[PDB]
């Protein structure tokens, strides 16, 4: 079989225009209990 | 420009300017005259790996002890102008290894 | 004129791709999928502002922390010296000081402030932190609090008012005042301070450099015609001298999908490349009259299972724990009343059929009857029963719809 | 100080060799087989002139075309209006207007003029053409000819003197004049004109743009004391405005070797890499007592034949059509007087022995006796005769000299 | 406008990596694992000095050599002309003149001086050497010593005081003087001098260019109320003209780990990639009831041993010589009192089980009983005993903890 | 800011290495094995001169040629007109005019002069040659010689004094003169002249352009009280106008090792990679009790022989013709007195044992007895004797020392 791994990044003409509130996050450190 | 396709092993090419050009056809392997198709030491050469590139491009120089170089030379029975003044010499193509040639 | 170029070859080192780490102060060669093959960037106007991604701008925004009630009628907790509120001082916020939303068999969601989310994207950090305290009071309420910054401490095991006055502290008055900020310093033995929470790599959370504590100086006093409870809402923001050091594995994740696969013995969703799956037939399995999970219409394409852990019981069957599929499927069995009426059922249970090194899965309807049939089938395979005796396994009527993606299982 | 070089890699496309088409106005990188590794070119002097390869210089040289006699005593052909000589106008010359040397079973040799040989190296062409007419006469002879240039015509089906005067023509007088030139124009619907003859690619020769015709105005008159025959020798050269467009497959070849392999069913000279060949023995062929053509002393190295066409008779044997070899080789056969005396013979005939997918060749002496023995052997193999009965095939005495190169065969 | 670029390709030679030898005066292209993809170097301050790696600075620091007592009461050794101390002159120090710490079955540790350690990193060397002599005396002691520098000599076979005066020497007085330095010259037939000790490559240590000797001129005299013993402490440093030529294989190593594998027949720690190892079961070995060393839970993954030397006895068993592991494991055998109680033991002994070209290892507890059981098992395999008769080999109870890394063995 | 670089890729041609022919006037990129990665060259002084490799300097040095006696008492050879000395004129010297040292079964050694050795490194050559003649005479001796330079001649078949005067010549007087030089011209039909001797490529040595001859004008006269013999020592050097054209295969070799392998049927020293060799045992060869030549301790590693020519007798055995090895090795055979006492012998003879396509070698001691045993063994294998009957072949006692390199053999 074949394995396709697609990696990506932002560009220069890219812009995060309007700041919104942060949505509640999840801690990766609590992924075992 | 020389292209070698059935091998992925190293190939050599040597140039013998002073060798008398008395053949009109290339000769191969066993059927080559002895003391010929033996790589020499101090002759212009180029060693190339077929893993990197399988086409060899070299430039053979003009090394004749004369005024001109004769082209359209007759083939079979001589002079001193037909063996040292006609051809640029002989080019020897061999394989670096003694390993057998692939079945194909 | 075809002049020769006997100019020495140059030793060159071949590489597959350009830097994966570089993000600024350099050029990144690439094959632009455009019609214009030059330096090309999106056109802009005032309708479309510049990128608003200045770190100092974002982490300056106030985030809300877990509030608490401040009762004046409590004759025990409302006294001079009592500890009303406290927590370690660091960019990220202590999980117990954050608004939480827990879910059964899912992940806990934390409403992190701007300074905390960003800080979870960087390894080290430093600078003053701005804690704004908002009070839900009116002119009638009156009090005085002594909020301190204790360096080198992370708990209140040895923490008291008469000891907090011996460190960087402030005394706020609650006399017709509803808002104030206590910008805590950055007192550290070192220059940068590691994040308290981080990427799964070790079994220990790092420690905060200091501890902030709020004490009572003059107990809150209200009246008869006024609410005795004054909720306090602590808010955090980064100081003008706040900085974040090195990019690391996010200590946070998105709450878009809180589904997770804990160390809980999930039964591995086949293998990768062997999905989507559907219920089909197999000529080597009871002359293709019974049902198995395929991944391809081509012959010899049965869905293989991944590495089943050796801590699983041999007599155990499985259950779908994720998205599933519907399928149509058996006559009454001798001695029992086990009979499956012809109809469409949702896939729920399943029994593993091993054939050498490859393991496959046999579908079972999500019904109280199907659970018992898969129960027995799992037991019959454990005792090496004859292949012909285990035959009376659901029947194959027709193919079924393909799954969106990988189906999960459990003992 | 070992400074780092984080300078972005450059996307580069690898290729095996430099241009094969480029011949001028560029550089061709190569590995010069010299001791000096710089731009190096052969030393020269006045003894060794510059390259004499200017196209205008070469094609300006006069070439000779097929001559013809001009008799004054012919009371039928020597009249006012008769067509003495004509041909299509193009750089190359019509094959029937060129001096030819034919050979049986070989290629026809054409003595082409400088303008024609060069033009056969280029696809298109244009410009005026200079036809010089040389006359073998003396002062006594007298006449007048009207040579014309008819545009858009390629034959003399509708061509007459009274029609040739209606186009670009010239009237030459033969009054103490032995040489003159008629520079014909270039009247075309287009700019460049394709060559009449070209590389084998289609079954049709292109057409010339015009036609040149020589007529009689005043019949040649000689006397009693003078030769009544005046041979005329037409010669061609390119005008100062002559040009050649694009390099293409030569429509000519060298007459050094006029040997060719036509569509005539030549029997394929083995395979490439399986030659030179020699007569040897084979342990799987009658315990190496009979003769076969080998290509190597190593065991299992029998000369294999190439693709034999399916239009060949199964009962047919073969004959050498090229260079051959000598070999020494059979006792008298029962019922017949067929017996081969021990001696050295020249290889002439042969019979194909098939062994699976590989086909080999069995040698036979060039003798009236050997042709009949190979005749029968070819017939016995066609009827699937027992291997042991076909055995009484030449014997193996010793190995023979190797061939210069590939040996050809024919039914 | 997409203009063509028919610009000749350039002959280029591909290579895997940049120089491995170059350490200065050049650039080394690399993929920096940073966010900034430019020339980037660590930030500094006065808190963080420049690299202190100047060779002249380091090798100028005094190192201590093996001291010796200087008794004035010795009526035999304390006379005019006696040789008190001597050694070859070279950057490295003679192993017997260095403070040593030996260990049984380990490596000898030498307390080398700065000049010696650095010199062991370079092939050749040159320059004056500074030998500082420190005396443990008081004003009462008095003497005179004649220290000489004898070029071309390396021992004291023909060395005397009356001969040392015929070379570069100095006469030190011990009259209220406790310290002085004798900077010895560099008198050589050549420019640079090879190191005395070097990387294992030959069986011979090179020789020093000269020899330094300390003699007695006026015997040490002390008194009744003063110590008759005056310990002398020789110290070495490199002169201002000292230089080191070429980097070579270190003639020294770190004493962090003095464990070594001498030519002593160590039994090879399996193979590389076949470790860590653990005690497990094997279905082809007595139906997985006995114990063998595995390297993987996957079937057919038994730990293979490396090349066992052919000079080892066939009846011999092995012993762990490095880090080992604990494992739980046999009933009483007929005719003998050999019985292993169920419990956890430390792995100590082992017996090789060969199965074709691959060799495995069978674990045995580190107990006086286990050594005898492995003793017999090693003897039974030497006589080709039936596989079923050798069966009563430790039992397999459960898997055991994995080793940190490769386990060593010995006959 | 990570700007994109959509700059067109460049067509590049990959090659393995830099020029092998270039020796000057260019740069050769390489991986310098140094610590400094820049342009680095060895340091020098006046103690270490520049390279002394100017061709004009070397070939100017006089070399000595084969001397000859010049007797005045010879009433036949000492007459007016006699030819005393002659040889072809070319840079290299005629093999018969050079001091030679021959050896049996080895190569002939020639003491070539500076001009000859260098010229053998180049294909063509030109310029004047300086022949210095040194005479071993005293004032009493007197004579006159006429040395000539005959262009276009290479022998003395038609060469006489009265004909030599018709070409470039000189008349030397021997009247109190012991030394003089005759600088011969370069009279050629061409510019450069090919070397007379060259690399093995053809079966013919090229010819010299001219011939130098020394004649007698006035016969040598000595006296009674003086030696009648005056040895003459001809010496050669290159003129100031001497030049060498093109580098070719050396027509000379070093006399360090005059060992050679002529067309003499040497028996091929095994194969390459199958040496060094030693005497060992083989489990498929009489249960490893007999001796064979191995190349590896690993099983199935028997030394294979190279291509044995088909012109060798089947009943023949072999002999070591180069460096050999010592080995220890058989009981008395029935009917004969053939018995080998246990001891250490030098390997001398051997018998080839074929096993399919691979051929091996069986060792035999260098003793008159061993030659006969190998004689018979070679005859028994030729008649296909039973493997068990040929068994009573030397025995295997222990392994033997490995050879320095490949061992040669002969019929």
């Amino acid at each position: 079989g074949i394995e396709i791994s697609v990696y990506y990044s932002i560009a220069d003409d890219f812009s995060f225009n309007i700041f919104c509130g942060f949505p509640p996050m999840v801690y990766c450190d609590e992924t075992y209990s | 420009r020389i292209v070698v396709e059935g091998l992925n092993s190293c190939v050599w090419v040597q140039h013998h300017p002073d060798r008398p050009s008395i053949f009109s056809r290339p000769i191969i392997g066993r059927y080559i005259a002895a003391k010929d198709a033996y790589r020499n030491h101090a002759y212009a050469a180029y060693v190339q790996n077929m893993s990197v590139n399988r086409t060899i491009e070299v430039e053979v120089p003009f090394y004749q002890p004369g005024l001109y170089g004769m082209l359209n030379a007759s083939d079979n029975n001589t002079s001193f102008d037909r063996l040292r003044f006609t051809g640029l010499g002989d080019l020897l193509i061999g394989i670096e290894g003694e390993q057998p040639i692939p079945k194909e | 004129d075809n002049p020769p170029d006997p100019t020495p070859a140059k030793f060159f080192v071949p590489i597959p791709s350009h830097s994966w780490a570089h993000g600024t102060n350099t050029s990144e060669p690439t094959n632009t999928l455009r019609l214009d093959g030059g330096v090309v960037g999106v056109g802009r106007s005032d309708d479309i502002g510049t990128s608003d991604t200045a770190i100092s701008g974002i982490i300056g925004v106030y985030g809300l922390l877990k509030p608490f009630d401040w009762n004046a009628n409590d004759t025990g907790r409302n006294v001079g010296g009592h500890l009303l509120w406290s927590m370690p001082v660091h960019p990220q916020v202590d999980k117990d000081q954050v608004i939480q939303v827990m879910t059964q068999s899912k992940l806990t969601q934390y409403y992190l402030p701007p300074i905390s989310v960003v800080s979870s994207l960087y390894a080290y950090t430093r600078g003053s932190i701005k804690y704004k305290f908002l009070f839900g009071n009116n002119p009638r309420h009156n009090a005085r609090l002594l909020v301190a910054y204790i360096p080198g401490i992370s708990s209140d095991n040895r923490l008291t008012l008469e000891r907090a006055r011996n460190s960087a502290h402030v005394v706020f008055s609650l006399n017709e005042v509803s808002e104030f900020v206590f910008t805590v310093p950055y007192i550290t033995d070192t220059m940068w301070w590691p994040r308290k929470y981080g990427g799964p790599q070790a079994a220990g959370e790092f420690v905060a450099p200091s501890y902030i504590c709020m004490f009572i100086l003059n107990p809150l006093v209200a009246m008869e015609s006024v609410p005795s409870i004054v909720t306090i809402v602590p808010m955090i923001a980064a100081g003008d001298d706040f900085e974040v050091a090195v990019p690391a594995q996010p200590a946070v994740g998105l709450s878009r999908n809180i589904d997770v696969i804990y160390p809980k013995d999930s039964i591995i969703s086949f293998k990768s490349g062997y999905f989507p799956v559907y219920v089909g037939s197999w000529h080597s399995f009871f002359d293709s009259t019974k049902a198995i999970l395929r991944y391809g219409a081509v012959s010899d394409h049965i869905a293989q299972l991944g590495n089943i852990p050796a801590n699983v019981n041999r007599k155990a069957f499985w259950i779908v724990v994720g998205d599933t599929i519907k399928f149509k499927t058996l006559d009454k069995i001798n001695g029992t009343e086990w009979f499956i009426p012809e109809g469409e059922y949702t896939l729920g249970y399943g029994v593993v059929w091993r054939d050498g090194a490859y393991a496959y899965m046999v579908p079972y309807p999500l019904t109280p009857l199907g659970e018992k049939i898969a129960q027995y089938t799992a037991s019959l395979l454990a005792s090496n029963t004859a292949i012909s005796q285990i035959r009376p396994i659901p029947d194959y009527i027709v193919d079924s719809a393909a799954s969106k993606d990988n189906i999960l299982w459990s003992p």
